[PDB]
């Protein structure tokens, strides 16, 4: 217990292992501790590590937080194996200054702080609005094939579905830099929507299960091209796959023969339930399809555009799935078919099982969305069980569940 | 309004002149007397016993 | 430069071991003490003359710095006789014969702001009578005193 | 609402000073870094949270 | 001798080792100075710090070094890692907050 050993890092990246006094005070050791490794630097050739005008000699964690100098190695929270960073801290020591008059000194002093309006910027509101403006016409658009058979929704879309995609193909060609890039995606996706829409518009009469074939089909086929040819945006283009895949399925069995909805809901949710489990697989393989390379960030760039590509897979999928459950369920129970309160709690330890799942995974968001996706279905029974069957009980008794369901929680982690 | 504009302006550009050598001063001043906590790892430079 | 110190607490110098500038060819219980083996040498001759740049190339190269820390009243004689040149005592207890001249005087307030007379920057010249604002303290540990000690024992000529 | 304050006329009753005594300045403290530091003047330095 | 007489004027528990090894001098990082030659063959001079250490048979030291980029494994540490209760506890703050 007299001596712990750490790897502490040093100039430029090299790592050494050392075996440091666990009880005397840090700043007794960060002297010899720097001759030490300017004697390995020298034997291995490289250039010993040099002070630069003022400042001082430091030991921190590899966070870059320095360590209280008056404390003992076993005073703090570093343990055997840990590592150790050796730094030089400049001096950060200066003169002031000082504006008399406070017009002057309002205008030099909140130009530095913030950041104001440029071009660059400029397109990117553009881009933006022009995408809600598009989203805003097939939506009208798509609202006028509800009440009438004629032609014009999908005469009309199609037009807009071309002049948008053929910006976007040209910005595609000519971008160069990640900024551009944007730009482009924003109006790529744009497309996406309007195309879909001019599609499922076209069989006439009266809109049901034979209209929804077209939509979902080749709006999953838009988003999987897209997917294939941009890679980028792989969570978003993820998820829009599989609700449309799994929409499509669905809508061909109703439009060809279901005794059903009932039937075609309970087989969506049960699919779902077992797709969780088939998640990390999906993502994994996934992962090895050939598609284009732009990184967020020799040999060793390979493996880390991997590791972030499955990740971004699995993130999407998750959601997807999260998505059609939400749906499902809260279209399953109901306040006034037979046994009531049957779907109640099988709804419950369907949502605790999400609930207990996310540990199984380390990262944050992807904690964090399969948490969300169980809170919200509580939610949504409650007040779907408000709505209907109204009656100052249920919405008084709603109140209290939901108030009490995540205060329970947050009060037994936090005191 | 516009001579107090004026005014206003040239005594700007005299605020600036000032700033300027007033650094000087702080680089040099500076150079000769470090706070004492920096003089420990100057040891072995020349800047010691000059 | 040479450094000598007069005190009782010889606890809290103990780190002065290291240095070489008390060193000789040093540290002292009283003035009865340090006049037998120091005195006899820089009692000799002079007394205190202010200088100034130029004069600096005629001055000796040895200057003599004293700490007192006992208040024995022997200190009269040099006190009285004006000090000598080439010298420079630093009271740290506060003494009456010492403390009877504002333009020799540091005084510390609560927060450790230091007041005292203010001087010229060109001749360091006592320009007004009135003490005054005059610089915020800074200040190092006896473990960061004989850690820097040690680094510089480390060298010689 | 911030509070920013316009300078006061002095009403026509006294001469200018060229040089008064200048203002004094302030210091500022950090716990875990207990050594205090100073930086300038009270009358300034609240322009710097104002604006 | 010196050393453990002296630990007994201060109070302190003097040396003292079990097992098969020996004593000797060693430098901050564990690594013991050579039995045979000169503190003045050595990059030894006035000012410098010492340990006394026990030499236990058992002992292994790694003595390897490695290269990667400091600047890359300091950022790597917070990019991307597990989950902090802090954060928790703001989530935690913002599901109440949307309950009531």
């Amino acid at each position: 217990p007299q001596a712990v050993v750490v790897g502490v890092m040093a100039g430029e990246g090299v790592q050494i292992g050392v075996l440091l006094d666990a009880n005397a005070p840090v700043s007794v050791m960060t002297d010899p501790l720097l001759k030490v490794v300017n004697s390995r630097l020298r034997e291995l050739g490289e250039a010993p590590l040099e002070a630069t005008g003022r400042g001082r000699w430091a030991l921190c964690l590899v966070d870059g937080a320095p360590l209280r100098a008056t404390q003992s190695l076993t005073e703090q929270d570093v343990y055997d194996g840990d590592r150790l960073w050796i730094r030089f801290i400049a001096d950060t020591e200066r003169r002031s200054q000082v504006i008399e008059h406070i017009s002057t000194a309002v205008a030099s002093d909140l130009s530095k702080r913030f950041a104001r309006i440029d071009p660059i910027v400029a397109v990117q509101v553009g881009a933006s609005m022009v995408a809600t403006g598009v989203v805003l016409a097939t939506g009208v658009l798509g609202w006028w094939r509800w009440h009438h058979n004629t032609w014009l929704t999908t005469i009309y879309t199609a037009v807009i579905g071309v002049l948008v995609l053929a910006v976007a193909m040209l910005l595609l060609m000519r971008a160069k830099t990640d900024a551009d890039r944007r730009v482009a995606d924003i109006m790529l996706m744009s497309a996406i929507m309007p195309v879909t829409v001019a599609a499922a518009a076209a069989p006439p009469g009266p809109v049901g299960s034979p209209q929804a074939v077209l939509g979902f089909g080749v709006l999953t086929v838009a988003a999987a091209l897209a997917l294939r040819f941009t890679g980028r945006r792989l969570g978003i283009y993820t998820t829009i796959v599989i609700i449309g895949a799994l929409t499509m399925l669905a809508a061909l069995a109703r439009m060809v023969a279901a005794t059903s909805a009932v039937t075609l809901l309970s087989s969506l949710l049960l699919i779902c339930v077992v797709a969780y489990h088939a998640a990390p697989a999906l993502s994994r393989r996934l992962a090895g399809i050939r598609l284009p390379v732009f990184p967020s960030a020799s040999s060793v760039r390979d493996v880390l555009l991997q590791a972030e590509r499955a990740r971004s897979f699995l993130s999407g999928l998750l959601t997807g799935l999260g998505v059609m459950v939400v749906v499902c369920m809260t279209s399953l129970c109901d306040p006034h078919t037979g046994q009531r309160w049957l779907p109640l709690i099988l709804a419950g330890f369907t949502s605790g099982f999400l609930l207990l799942r996310g540990r199984s995974y380390v990262d944050r968001w992807q904690s964090i969305t399969l948490a969300g996706t169980a809170v919200i279905i509580a939610a949504a029974v409650c007040v779907r069980y408000a709505l209907e069957l109204s009656s100052p009980l249920a919405v008084s008794i709603v109140a209290a569940i939901l108030v009490l369901l995540p205060a329970a929680g947050m009060a037994a982690a936090a005191h | 309004d516009a001579m107090r504009a004026q005014f206003m302006l040239m005594l700007d550009m005299l605020r600036e002149t000032a700033q300027e050598s007033a650094d000087s001063m702080d680089a040099n001043y500076r150079w000769f007397h470090p706070a004492p906590n920096t003089l420990a790892a100057a040891v072995g430079s020349p800047r010691m016993w000059e | 430069v040479q450094m000598i110190v007069v005190s009782s607490d010889l606890d809290q110098w103990d780190w002065v071991k290291w240095l070489p500038h008390f060193g000789d060819s040093m540290v002292y219980t009283s003035v009865r003490e340090f006049a037998a083996e120091q005195a006899e040498l820089f009692a000799g001759r002079g007394s205190f003359t202010p200088r100034h740049a130029s004069s600096s190339a005629q001055t000796p190269t040895p200057h003599t710095v004293i700490i007192a820390d006992v208040d024995d009243p022997q200190w009269e004689y040099v006190i009285s006789a004006e000090g000598v040149d080439g010298v420079t005592f630093f009271d740290l207890t506060g003494s009456s014969m010492w403390t009877d001249i504002p333009e020799r005087k540091l005084q510390f307030d609560k927060t450790g702001v230091i007041e005292a007379l203010p001087r010229d920057r060109d001749t360091w010249m006592v320009i007004d009578d009135k003490a005054w604002f005059f610089a915020l303290t800074d200040q190092v540990s006896i473990a960061e005193a004989e850690e820097f000690a040690q680094k510089l024992a480390q060298w010689r000529l | 609402l911030a509070g920013i304050r316009l300078p006061v006329f002095p009403s026509a009753t006294s001469r200018w000073v060229f040089e008064a005594r200048p203002d004094l300045p302030t210091t500022v403290v950090v716990s875990g870094g207990s050594a205090p530091v100073l930086e300038g003047p009270s009358s300034v330095r609240d322009v710097l949270l104002q604006a």
